[PDB]
């Protein structure tokens, strides 16, 4: 699927942070960007080996070092960190089914993302209001990651419920309206 | 082959001649003065003086100069490079008496009528407005700009339109009075001339002429204009020089190399130069050619063959200029030899320096000048597929 991912991209070429047509300024990759990917590989290996050789259990759970007991359930069950944002959403919706669906949508909302683009500019380099909304989205994604960790009790629950409401409202509603407003400010709309 | 006999006069002007049985003669004056001696405030002084030099001197006001040199039946000629300026006349030998007096006026006693100055300015300017049509010259005047950035060797012979418009008699007078010294001048004659008669004529006329860190930068200039049908690309490294002995082993290397219009050049200036290749190709193939070129340079550097060297020595052998080539070609060689080497190198010495070249010293000298060197690249036209500097620099060497 990653090979298919690379193919569906070369047909169009990569994007640039300005969001403009970069056909006037393109350079080779092997001599030019490879030393950049090699440097990024080296930095990622530095972070991976300082995660392995120095703090090998800062991201895992201690209760996984006990054998599986069906008769006892660890009181505090938390899915791993990167599933937390989803975990929060699931816990937030009162209805079980609702939670499952919202959870799925949490990931799927992204797929839905290319149909929500209502701006005449591709990138957010020249779009400050949608930049603010994007960083608020990153902020409450971090909040949902924290909440998942917290146990079920006040006021963690309410934050979770709001944070999920704010997440879906920023992705679904606030960004296209903000893009319309930004197009209106540049005398385009 | 008859020897070239050189004498020296009071002024310091040299009088070189190489008698031959051909009937006409090519008498010229060379001067060690070009765009390299200009200091960016008079960047077109030599070119504009080269335009003004045939428009009349005190002795020959108006069209007199052209008229007489026309009447005698002499095709006068002139040219300017980055280091040398030449004024030469091809004429029936018997006319030396006037072929020499006329040349004397052209170098001294010249008159730069301001009226004429105005017109020549327009001429130069307008032509320059169109000199852009000579793509090859453009490519070669940037292969110079980007290779000799910050030096007087980057600036063109014609100069920028700016200076052309902003030039005055006095400035010209200066360039004339500064870079036209007698010790930096050679009176060269080729063909049916006697050396003693030419020496007496130089003593009679022209005996009045007054007696008084270039660097290569591996770089790249890319002029992209996609509307042009063809692309011209020149890649060069630092040539040894004019006097450097290895020049000859480099000429043989060029004779080994010989997409499209893939010429090869060894341009030499005073202890510097540009050694490389210029090729014009459809945009889509620029990449291929650039690579092919490299592979070839590399072939010589590590894999020469006596056979091919021979092919190269022989072609070089048939390039040497001689009485057969004619008077002008020879004069021209006499003037450049006295200006650059200080002497006329005979063809026997050239043949000795050619026959001492073998394959081992050719690949040694080619590895000295081509292998792992930073080139200067100049492209003009649809040059998007022309590779950038890392790919060319990596093609300047082989892993194996
Ligand atoms: C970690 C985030 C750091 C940050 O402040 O963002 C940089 C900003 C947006 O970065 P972005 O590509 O949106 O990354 C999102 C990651 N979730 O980057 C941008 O705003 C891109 C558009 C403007 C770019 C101007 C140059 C920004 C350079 C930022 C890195 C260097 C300065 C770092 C802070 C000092
Ligand atoms: C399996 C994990 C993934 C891998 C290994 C992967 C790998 C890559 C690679 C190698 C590229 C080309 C290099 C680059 O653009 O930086 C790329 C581009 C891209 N990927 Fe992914 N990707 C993954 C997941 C995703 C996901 C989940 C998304 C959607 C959110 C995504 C969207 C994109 C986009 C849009 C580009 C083009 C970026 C651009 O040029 O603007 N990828 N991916």
């Amino acid at each position: 699927l990653a090979i298919v991912h690379l193919l569906f991209l070369h047909e169009t070429g990569s994007n640039n942070p300005t969001g403009l047509n970069s056909d006037a300024d393109k350079i080779p990759f092997h001599p030019y960007y490879t030393i950049k990917d090699i440097l990024g590989i080296l930095i990622m290996f530095l972070i991976l080996m300082t995660l392995v050789l120095f703090f090998p259990d800062m991201l895992g759970d201690p209760d996984n070092y006990m054998p599986a007991n069906p008769l006892n359930t660890p009181p505090h069950i938390k899915p791993e960190w990167y599933f937390l944002f989803a975990y929060a959403i699931l816990r937030s919706i009162p209805n079980k089914l609702g939670g499952v669906l919202a959870l799925i949508l949490s990931i799927l909302i992204l797929a839905l993302m290319p149909f929500l683009h209502t701006s005449k500019q591709r990138s957010l380099m020249f779009r400050p209001i949608t930049q603010i909304l994007y960083w608020i989205l990153v902020a409450n994604l971090l909040i949902l990651t924290w909440i998942g960790g917290q146990p079920v009790e006040h006021p963690f629950i309410i934050i979770g419920q709001l944070a999920s409401i704010s997440y879906f409202s920023i992705i679904l509603i606030l960004m296209p309206i903000s893009g319309i407003i930004e197009d209106k400010m540049l005398k385009l709309y | 082959v008859p020897e070239t006999q050189v004498s020296i006069l009071d002024n310091g002007l040299r009088v070189a001649s190489e008698q031959s049985s051909h009937a006409t003669c090519t008498v010229g004056v060379w001067i060690d003065a070009g765009s390299r001696y200009e200091t960016e405030k008079n960047n077109g002084a030599g070119y504009f003086l080269e335009h003004l030099a045939f428009k009349g001197t005190k002795n020959r006001p108006g069209n007199a100069l052209e008229k007489e040199v026309e009447s005698i039946g002499a095709h006068l000629n002139a040219y300017s490079t980055r280091e040398h300026t030449a004024y030469l006349i091809k004429a029936l030998s018997k006319d030396l008496p006037k072929v020499v007096e006329l040349l004397a006026d052209i170098v001294q006693n010249s008159s730069l009528e301001d009226s004429q100055i105005e017109k020549e300015r327009d001429v130069i300017l307008r032509e320059m407005q169109e000199n852009d049509a000579s793509m090859q010259n453009v490519v070669f005047d940037y292969l110079h700009a980007t290779a000799f950035q910050g030096t007087p060797l980057a600036q063109a012979v014609e100069g920028p339109s700016e200076n052309v418009r902003r030039l005055s008699r006095t400035d010209l007078t200066d360039y004339l009075n500064r870079h036209y010294k007698a010790p930096r001048m050679v009176l060269a004659a080729a063909g049916g001339v006697e050396h003693q008669q030419l020496l007496d004529l130089a003593q009679k006329h022209l005996s009045s002429v007054s007696r008084v860190p270039c660097r290569f930068t591996g770089s790249e200039i890319r002029h992209r204009d996609d509307a042009l049908p063809l692309a011209h690309v020149a890649i060069a490294v630092e040539g040894p020089g004019w006097a450097n002995p290895d020049n000859v082993t480099l000429q043989v290397a060029n004779a080994i190399i010989g997409c499209q219009s893939f010429q090869t050049f060894n341009i030499s200036y005073s202890d510097t130069g540009l050694l490389g290749a210029h090729f014009v190709c459809d945009a889509m193939s620029i990449d291929d050619m650039v690579f092919f070129l490299q592979g070839q340079w590399m072939r010589l550097c590590t894999s020469a063959t006596e056979s091919e060297v021979t092919r190269g020595k022989n072609i070089l052998r048939n390039a040497l200029v001689s009485h057969l080539d004619g008077t002008t070609p020879v004069c021209e060689d006499i003037g450049r030899s006295l200006l650059t080497y200080g002497r006329r190198i005979p063809l026997a010495e050239w043949e000795s320096r050619i026959q001492e070249v073998d394959a081992q010293m050719l690949r040694d000298i080619c590895s000295k000048y081509f292998y792992d060197q930073c080139p200067a690249v100049a492209g003009y036209g649809p040059i998007e597929q022309l590779p950038d500097y890392n790919r060319i620099r990596s093609g300047m060497f082989w892993l194996r």
